[PDB]
């Protein structure tokens, strides 16, 4: 089994938002470091979607054929809350889900994330659709769940009565945020944070603290509204027991290698990568790891966001690993 | 998000009755009109209100009120949409701040997505 | 091996509190239902505690060899925010904690129930003032979290490079709560709950939909404070996943037996018994499960609490799933 | 807790400059009185400061106002403290409404313990 070195086109949304770099590209970027798995969001790089032309799909295998990359994920999002005032049917669901089913197919995507609030009903009666395209739907599990979560408990006990293996999981990294990521820190600290307390509160993140007790102490202290809100932090980002995914390995489709901050040492501060590899290593994983570059929102407003940089540093960092 | 690049830059023109200018969603994928929960558009110190609002995407322009039947219309990522404010009082030529807030009614996300911009422009 | 029955005189701590039944009145009651282990919270039922006299002990001595009851766990609370604007240093809560060790030792208990939010620095200085006593210290597991919470994997890291036996952990049964428990909405019911919005959040805790949706739509909803109150029990009260007992068998000292409500067909409506006592079963467990009558603080709204008659059927029920 | 036994039935007796009657604290543990954050109570509804207070557990009695420095007394489970308060002012024969709500600092609880009541009783 092999780890490949895959980038989410989401890493590059800063340069593509500012029209700098288009998705030939992006792409043409991705194939530079090697990592030529391609994760593309069709609602935030492919304009048209879903009533786009043939033409637009013969030119995407035309760009993987020239720049030698494969297009493994397609991030779908249901917008269940379209219509103000109630929630799409589970009937309207199906035909919105179907959109991506048929877009993947038609992109030659192996897997589309599922986001995590996506019911196990419907993932159940799409499932049928799914098995028409061959096309494996992978529930994201992002922080502040787990592999342990109730809600992922349902979907779990929901899809073993199925029995299709097209449903299964997609881990994020940030379930394995080990310290409070730098970049939230000084980003917090400069919307008018103050630093101390900052400090405090990353102690106690260190310490694994809840974040009702982390709330609580930094409002008695003392705590603008920036810092209780760095400290509701803590209920998003959590850490994770890394050999929980040695139970699910056959369910991982796919691992949103996350990051935040890359070093000029190709360390990442925070994100528990040394700990977790190693877990997908002795895992048997045998799939991608698609660079998610998340800390442009972070690094946004008194720095120059280089995602091509951060998003080589993290490659390289992730080659070491592997 | 991009909260620092709603307001686009070099952007304020003068329609007949009002101004126009760029905005960019503060999110990072294409979104329908239909879920622009709240637009909250301010020129010089005043809130424009959506009967005065009129987003034109693309060659579509679609008043900011009947945005919930808008739902097919997606708001591509990176795209400037032009928002037209028919402003009351017109603006005076020089230099003016135009500040937009932004609630979208994600529906993976409990409370709704906030990003807000304040720039000063000129027309 | 065998689970034992046990009562946690916490059951009876509303009659205790009206004068009802005294100590060795609840003593008596627990032997009348073959539940002879003894839990006792030492500030709960035995004032003068710490400092207790030493006819007192023997006293509690005689009271066990009338009964045939035996004393297996101390309740210990430490109060670490005893001084006002201040955190007692780790040598003062040294020293507190000393004090529930050697109440346990002359009572004659075999673990303590320390608090979950107990620093694992705090169970390494006390550890070998509690080896001198031979005083087993159980962290007690109570939702919202689980053994796979960030907090527990912590103190399960900082006891595996301490290796001492006498570190381990009291699950509750709260963290398998299946539904909603009926005593918990019928009380938000008549505190002034809209019936219909209550049974949309037991509804929702049925398919585990994480609590922060649970509180935004019952808020949209037009949910009142005791509303969004009873979304937020959300948090507290959570299904945890029965199979994780097993890898921590070794290191489970103890077993709060919680429950809310017991019908007529001894039937707890709310909490995993069918579920979890299997678990215990097959994992192997020789430890007791004190019967820990949680109710009494819902149903005393309206409802005559009868502590004996719920417990009786709580440990009938037991006996059956055992 | 025990919201309703907080306020003990036929218990209010009048002592020279005030009245007093017992109280229950609406926890399941004996506390110290330094983890009794806030204790109010009113007496017809008319709240009274805290250095009107002498709690009275047991044969001690304490003033509220330094009780933390009144650490390592405790408040037994079920114990009627005599809390006494010296209103300002002679309360008339007949049925008086006394309320107390309780802020317990717990340790193991982010935020204070809350609880509540509110009886008739008469002198
Ligand atoms: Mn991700
Ligand atoms: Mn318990």
């Amino acid at each position: 089994p092999q780890i490949k070195r895959g980038v989410s086109l989401y890493s590059f949304q800063e340069e593509f938002f500012l029209r700098k770099m288009t998705l030939e590209d992006c792409v043409a970027a991705c194939a530079s470091m090697g990592a030529y798995g391609i994760e593309s969001l069709a609602e935030q790089m492919m304009p048209g979607f879903p009533n786009l032309d043939d033409a637009f799909y013969d030119g995407w295998h035309a760009m993987m054929a020239k720049y030698g990359t494969v297009s493994v994920c397609h991030d779908m999002f249901l917008d269940t809350k379209k219509f103000r005032g109630r929630l799409m049917t589970l009937d309207e669901q199906v035909e919105s889900f179907v959109r991506d089913i048929r877009h993947a197919s038609r992109l030659g995507c192996t897997v589309i994330r599922v986001l995590n609030f996506v019911s196990p009903e419907l993932m159940e009666k799409v499932l049928p659709h799914a098995e028409q395209s061959n096309m494996r739907l992978g529930l994201e599990i992002h922080a502040p769940m787990h592999f342990e979560h109730p809600w992922v408990l349902r979907h779990i006990e929901f899809m073993d009565r199925l029995g299709s293996p097209l449903l299964g999981f997609i881990p994020d990294m940030g379930i394995f945020t080990k310290h409070f990521p730098p970049v939230m820190a000084e980003r917090l600290i400069r919307q008018g944070a103050t630093p101390h307390i900052i400090e405090y509160i990353r102690e106690q993140y260190d310490r694994r603290v809840l974040a009702e007790y982390v709330v609580g102490d930094v409002r008695n202290m003392g705590g603008n509204p920036v810092d209780i809100r760095a400290a509701e932090m803590l209920r998003h980002n959590n850490w994770s027991n890394p050999r929980r995914l040695l139970e699910h390995m056959d369910r991982i489709f796919h691992v949103h290698a996350k990051f935040y901050e890359m070093d000029e040492q190709d360390r990442e501060t925070s994100l528990g990568y040394e700990e977790v590899i190693p877990v997908l290593k002795e895992g048997g994983y045998s799939g991608y790891l698609a660079s998610e570059y998340e800390g442009n929102r972070h690094i946004q407003d008194a720095f120059e966001v280089d995602s091509v940089e951060q998003v080589r540093r993290h490659q390289r960092m992730l080659a070491r690993l592997i | 998000m991009f909260d620092k690049y709603i307001v686009v830059e070099d952007s304020l023109k003068r329609v007949p009755g009002g101004v126009q200018f760029g905005v960019r969603l503060p999110y990072y994928r294409g979104l329908g009109l239909s879920m622009v929960e709240t637009m909250d558009v301010t020129v010089d110190g005043e809130r424009v209100p959506e009967e005065n609002l009129t987003v034109t995407l693309g060659d579509r322009t679609v008043p900011f009120a009947r945005r919930d039947d808008e739902t097919d219309t997606i708001w591509n990522f990176g795209e400037i949409a032009t928002v037209t404010a028919r402003l009351p009082h017109e603006l005076g030529p020089g230099e003016h701040q135009v500040g937009v807030n932004f609630g979208l009614r994600i529906s993976y996300f409990p409370v709704p997505m906030v990003g807000q911009d304040a720039k000063t422009l000129k027309l």
